[PDB]
């Protein structure tokens, strides 16, 4: 599939031609850019230690989101069958990859606490492990039944 | 056929679960505009980036364009 | 510097206050058990 | 910068007083319950 | 001691934090802006020096470009990057007390052992 591919940009350091242009009618449009975004705010957020512990944890969460993406793109497409969940299928925080990428609305209560995303983020980050978890134990099951298939029927015909 | 069905219907769930795992890399990425709202910028949350998967020639135009924070 | 100062004195004074809050529930405690004494001995 | 530094060390020390003032409400509680147990023993002991 | 004056007063205009005080060599002033920006993060205050003597390294005596500097760390947790930059700097470095009179007499008496 593909990896991340956001662009790192805080309020203050908005590349439109406007600091509130970053979402529409910025020089984007000219060059086709794709760009989208919509603020999302947490509830509060840590302090400086805090701020560090958590650009720290931000390896590991790559990590296991590219973990999450290399499982999704492998054991469903290599079946050959499952691959049939289009991104409106599949769609992030409930909207497709249109709309998905453009707003940050995924930082509601359901992975996250809507509160300070220090310990909230370490929740997300188990809450996808066992989504992948799932996952996984699903492409056991696939290589199982795969053990299944070719059975005793890939001997021979008979008379041999 | 219980293996084709698994590839078709437990797969199919697998696929599901692909679509939650895409929802928490959203999740993932929203945490992460925060993370670096923090780290280039004040401790409370707030981004003006945007995430997208452009061409070559878009993302050396974003580049040139925020080359005011370039890394 | 201002991050000094605010990692200075400020905190540490309303966690030593902490203590007032401490006692004025141990007086309020006081009270309340020195009230009902005196409702059950008369 | 620093004066985000500085609303983060008074928030956690005002929630952590407040917590702290609310633990020692609800022993005061406790205390209470537990001089009315006794007082009740004494008044039956009398 | 001579950033006692001017990392405290570059940290006054800039403004809890971590003493960074150690070594940077001449070379240094590259990996003290474009890398440990996530420790950094921009809001921190230094004061370096551009090896105006060779400085003898704390274990040889050959000495090189490697000048001291003071610098202040951005909590524990930035300060353990700080740390492993700082190490990475391997310049002549040793903390000093805060006090600017106290790590002026501490550089006399480690001159005179010398």
């Amino acid at each position: 599939a593909s990896r991340y591919w956001v662009v790192s940009l805080p309020v203050q350091n908005s590349a439109a031609s406007v600091w509130n242009r970053l979402q529409e009618q910025i020089s984007k449009h000219s060059f086709d850019t794709p760009l989208y975004r919509f603020n999302i705010p947490n509830l509060r957020v840590g302090t400086l230690d805090s701020l560090l512990a958590l650009s720290d944890d931000l390896v590991k969460s790559n990590s296991f989101v590219e973990s999450v993406s290399h499982k999704i793109r492998r054991q469903i497409e290599e079946l050959e069958r499952v691959s049939g969940i289009e991104s409106s299928s599949l769609s992030v925080d409930g909207v497709p990859v249109d709309t998905y990428l453009t707003r940050f609305v995924w930082d509601e209560a359901k992975y996250p606490t809507m509160s300070p995303l220090r310990e909230i983020v370490d929740g997300i980050h188990t809450l996808v492990a066992k989504i992948e978890d799932d996952l996984k134990v699903r492409v056991a099951e696939y290589n199982n039944v795969r053990s299944q298939l070719n059975a005793i029927n890939r001997k021979q015909s008979g008379s041999l | 056929h219980d293996q084709e069905s698994l590839r078709s219907s437990l797969l199919q769930w697998c696929y599901t679960s692909y679509g939650e795992v895409f929802s928490s890399w959203m999740h993932f990425c929203a945490v992460r505009v925060f993370a670096e709202s923090i780290l280039r910028y004040g401790l409370p949350p707030s981004f003006l980036a945007c995430v997208l998967a452009p061409s070559v020639k878009g993302e050396k135009k974003v580049r040139s364009i925020l080359e005011e924070l370039c890394g | 510097l201002a991050a000094e100062q605010e990692a200075q004195h400020i905190v540490a004074a309303a966690r030593n206050a902490k203590m007032a809050r401490l006692r004025q529930a141990k007086e309020e405690a006081e009270r309340e058990i020195a009230e009902h004494r005196a409702q059950v001995e008369r | 910068m620093v004066r985000f530094i500085r609303q983060e060390a008074e928030e956690k020390a005002n929630e952590i007083s407040v917590s702290a003032e609310e633990e020692f409400n609800i022993e005061k509680l406790q205390l209470v319950e537990a001089e009315k147990k006794k007082i009740r023993q004494e008044y039956e002991r009398k | 001691g001579e950033f006692f004056s001017s990392a405290l007063t570059s940290a006054a205009a800039q403004q809890k934090l971590g003493f960074i005080a150690g070594l940077v060599p001449r070379e240094k002033s590259m990996s003290f802006e474009r890398m440990l920006f996530r420790a950094t993060r921009g809001n921190v205050f230094l004061r370096q020096a551009v090896v105006d003597e060779p400085v003898v390294d704390p274990v040889s005596g050959e000495k090189m470009e490697k000048n001291v500097f003071v610098v202040f760390y951005s909590g524990e947790r930035a300060k353990n990057k700080i740390l492993k930059i700082c190490d990475a700097f391997g310049a002549n470095r040793y903390p000093f007390n805060e006090e600017f009179d106290k790590q002026a007499q501490a550089i006399s008496e480690v001159s005179g052992r010398l």
